């Protein structure tokens, strides 16, 4: 897992599977040091609509968060970034990755590679209160099998995890949160 | 309509608890509640106390019952990069709105 990829749970329309979302630089970072013009987003994967506003949002709350964290960076603020979401979830289930990109950006802009195998999902809002995502079995069947061990989950979609047959739970822990800036202190201990 | 559907619930899986049941006398009371309809479906009643800078409680009339949306605006640059300049701010609006 280098720095800039995070692997995301994602209900496919036949079970579930654990795609990847991933993250580059396109332009050299300063060809007008002082310049302000915006750090431009460039998606691609083949997206519809719903996953273009989703991602606009979430690239808002990760500049956001950003300054209001670590001010003296700007690495985000100007900067053209690619970003790469594969395709093949579900359409009603296409805002659920949103969580994963606001955390892939991050990494880039940190430098830091995710912890290992800690897959993750649920949706999010301009102020970063997560919100309950359909489809948790196929999620969890299936990302099960990857290696992952530390999944985390909306905290408003939790009853569902605990309604599982005991035997698919075993193993992997399980997290749980409800406002964003605590999976920050997660995935990067 | 899910009230209903949901009371019919405690009654029927009652009504199993007679036919073979220790039980011959149900009686439902908040604590047991649990056994026959398991865990809570919801627990927050609105999404949250108001965050500081912004956001507004929004009541809207939509197809089936009211609702409570909450519109949220935020900052998308550092707002003082150049004081003495001349580039208005525009907004850039989302949530798939028509163009009225």
């Amino acid at each position: 897992t280098p720095p800039g990829v995070v692997m995301g749970l994602a209900w496919t329309a036949m079970g579930g599977s654990t795609l990847f979302v991933e993250t580059s630089l396109r332009r050299p970072q300063d060809k007008d040091a002082k310049g302000d013009k915006d750090g431009s987003l460039e998606v691609t994967g083949q997206l519809g609509e719903v996953m273009k506003e989703s991602a606009r949002i979430a690239y808002t709350f990760a500049r956001a968060f950003l300054m209001q964290h670590a001010p003296a960076n700007d690495y985000l603020v100007t900067s053209h970034i690619h970003l790469h979401v594969p395709e093949g979830a579900t359409p009603k289930d296409g805002p659920s990755a949103g969580c994963t990109i606001v955390t892939a950006l991050l990494s880039l802009a940190m430098g830091r590679p995710v912890r290992q195998n800690l897959a993750m999902t649920g949706e999010v809002s301009l102020t970063g209160k997560i919100l309950p995502v359909g489809g948790i079995k196929e999620k969890t069947i299936a990302a099960k099998r990857a290696g992952v061990t530390c999944i985390v989950l909306p905290a408003e979609n939790k009853k569902d995890f605990y309604d599982l047959a005991a035997f698919i739970t075993e193993g992997l822990e399980v997290h749980f949160v409800e406002h964003y800036r605590e999976i920050f202190d997660i995935a990067f201990p | 309509r899910n009230l209903q559907k949901q009371v019919e619930k405690v009654l029927r899986k009652s009504a199993y608890k007679i036919v073979s049941g220790e039980a011959e006398s149900v009686e439902v009371t908040p604590e047991n509640l649990q056994d026959f309809v398991g865990k809570p479906v919801f627990t927050v009643e609105r999404m949250y106390d108001v965050t500081p800078p912004g956001v507004v409680m929004g009541l809207a009339w939509t197809a089936m019952g009211g609702s409570t949306l909450f519109v949220e605006t935020s900052l998308r640059r550092p707002q003082d990069k150049d004081a003495k300049g001349d580039k208005d701010g525009s907004l850039e609006v989302t949530g798939q709105l028509g163009e009225v």
